[PDB]
């Protein structure tokens, strides 16, 4: 099962500040050491610091300015990285990872994508996309649901909750006017469909916010 | 069973505790300093068997202060615990003659 | 600080192949050297740690060698799901370190795109907005024009592109065209076409549809 587990989004306006989460589970030794890394998109992977929770020790990377303070939670097993006054450079996906003092980063968690705007939360507006009464077909069909008018990213993009992976394509994101937008598309055999209902789901973290979205034929 | 027969084992036990407290806290002084090598448990605790041995090899040495000074903890125990091991064979050698000649 | 660099940036292999990704260390650091796997939207994955030592849940396809200064990380039989960036660590010296990575790129038989244009949403203009979206999956090679006609028309305002990076499960790629207009900009013209000129075809595949 998950090992660690970070918020999928936070965003902050430049000049701010910000906390991010890392907790843990399964296995965990007072001789354990959790990392951080930063990832900006398009871009390689960054060590931050690291920092051992039975102890409160941390040490950072030097190299690059200093706009972290690592700090844990002996308790709740939860380890918590202070990002302050943030400029765009700041914007990335900061990763967690566990290391049990041997040197490599055996569990990762899924990242917490930071993006230091002025603009505010949007949730996604979702509107299905069914082929039209005059396109014919064969033994596959495409349908798709578009997500849209956004901020900031990411969004999760699902089929039939996750048990529908076979054929789907989620094409990147694109920028418009402080809003993002993306569609996503699944392809099933002709036969199944609709009478084996097709539902898309989408979660957005920035505003903790995850609707469905049933494809259906047009009238 | 003898005294000196006891501190040598006492000794024993306490050297390893020394070994692997110290492969961890060399761990801890050490991560931090730019270009230090005694960062993963494994490693130390091999640079803290030779240590106490009072062997070196190459670099595989502590750069930071408390890094050193864990290391002289190390060392000590080390030749404290060799030299008593000596000690008691020493007593044990010199008792046995004292009975081969009936003394 | 150890540097560590991996080059070429950019491998393209034959699937089925062998494929050998190099990390060179500035100075030597024994086997103190971890490979990981990212394919994209994921987080790093352990592939191999001390250059060579296998972790459990990995293909069998993978393994590590090398010591010292030069480093390889290498794929038996490579297929789709080794579609991914690759990057190496070093544990010798502190701080840890990763290489710039190393982009993995299978190069398949060309495959002609499956084209389908979407008419806007009745939930979408219910609320002022209309946008025509059209989908070109599974191509390749992945470079592919997408054209928008209205009414006969060539149209290219409101025209937003996206492309994926080669797909995981197959090798392909795969690219979404959204034109956007108003509800009356939509609710005054007839047909919307949609017209994808690629590689395999001298002909471009359309599909169109009128709002009647
Ligand atoms: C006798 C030396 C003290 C024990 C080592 C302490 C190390 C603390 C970490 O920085
Ligand atoms: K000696
Ligand atoms: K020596
Ligand atoms: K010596
Ligand atoms: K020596
Ligand atoms: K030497
Ligand atoms: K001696
Ligand atoms: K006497």
């Amino acid at each position: 099962q998950v090992q660690l587990q970070q918020p999928g989004a936070e965003l902050v306006k430049p000049g701010a500040s910000v906390k991010l989460s890392c907790k843990a589970s399964g296995y965990t030794f007072t001789s354990d050491w959790i990392h951080w890394v930063k990832q900006r998109p398009g871009h390689g992977l960054e060590w931050i610091g690291e920092i051992i929770p039975s102890y409160g020790r941390a040490n950072y990377n030097e190299k690059i300015q200093k706009k972290a303070t690592l700090t844990a939670d002996k308790s709740s097993s939860t380890a918590f990285m202070q990002l302050s006054s943030l400029t765009s450079e700041d914007s990335a996906v900061y990763y967690c990872a566990r290391e049990r003092g041997d040197g490599y980063f055996a569990v990762w968690g899924a990242g917490t994508t930071v993006t230091v705007s002025s603009a505010k939360t949007t949730p996604p507006s979702v509107y299905p996309l069914a082929p039209g009464s005059a396109a014919q077909t064969n033994s596959m069909v495409t349908l798709g649901c578009l997500v849209k008018g956004y901020f900031p990213e990411p969004v999760t993009v699902t089929w039939n909750s996750g048990s529908l992976s076979s054929g789907v394509h989620t094409f990147p994101a694109v920028l418009q006017s402080d809003l993002y937008t993306l569609s996503s598309s699944v392809t099933v055999p002709s036969s199944s469909w609709p009478s084996e209902t097709v539902t898309c789901n989408v979660a957005h973290p920035a505003s903790s916010t995850k609707v469905d979205k049933k494809i259906v034929p047009r009238d | 069973s003898a005294l000196h027969w006891r501190a040598a084992g006492a000794a024993t036990v306490l050297l390893v505790i020394v070994l692997l407290a110290g492969s961890y806290l060399a761990v801890l002084a050490e991560r931090g300093a730019p270009g230090a090598q005694l960062i993963t448990y494994p490693r130390a605790l091999w640079w803290s068997v030779a240590t106490a041995t009072t062997v070196g090899y190459g670099d595989l040495y502590p750069v930071t202060l408390w890094g050193r000074c864990v290391a002289v903890v190390v060392m000590v125990a080390g030749i404290t615990s060799f030299g008593l091991v000596t000690a008691a064979l020493a007593t044990w050698f010199v008792g046995r003659e004292q009975e081969r000649r009936g003394h | 600080d150890i540097l560590l660099t991996q080059s070429p940036a950019i491998l393209s292999v034959s699937p089925g192949e062998r494929v050998s990704f190099s990390c060179r260390a500035s100075q030597s650091i024994g086997t103190d050297i971890h490979w990981y796997q990212q394919r994209t939207n994921g987080s790093p994955r352990l592939l191999i740690k001390y250059a060579s030592e296998s972790i459990s849940g990995i293909p069998s396809r993978f393994s590590g060698s090398g010591s010292g200064t030069d480093f390889t990380l290498s794929i038996n039989s490579v297929e789709s799901e080794d579609i991914a960036n690759y990057y190496c660590q070093q544990s010798n010296r502190w701080p840890f370190t990763f290489g710039s990575g190393t982009k993995l790129e299978i190069k398949r038989a060309d495959a002609a795109p499956t084209v389908s244009i979407f008419p806007p949403s009745s939930e979408q203009l219910t609320s002022g907005g209309a946008s025509v979206v059209c989908f070109l999956n599974n191509f390749y090679p992945k470079d592919i024009n997408v054209k928008w006609k209205i009414d006969g028309s060539e149209r290219q305002n409101g025209v937003l592109n996206s492309w994926t990076d080669q797909d995981s499960k197959d090798s392909t790629y795969s690219m979404s065209s959204t034109l956007t207009l108003t509800k009356d900009e939509y609710e005054r013209h007839n047909s919307y076409t949609c017209e994808a000129t690629h590689k395999t075809s001298t002909s471009p595949i359309v599909k169109s549809f009128n709002r009647n």
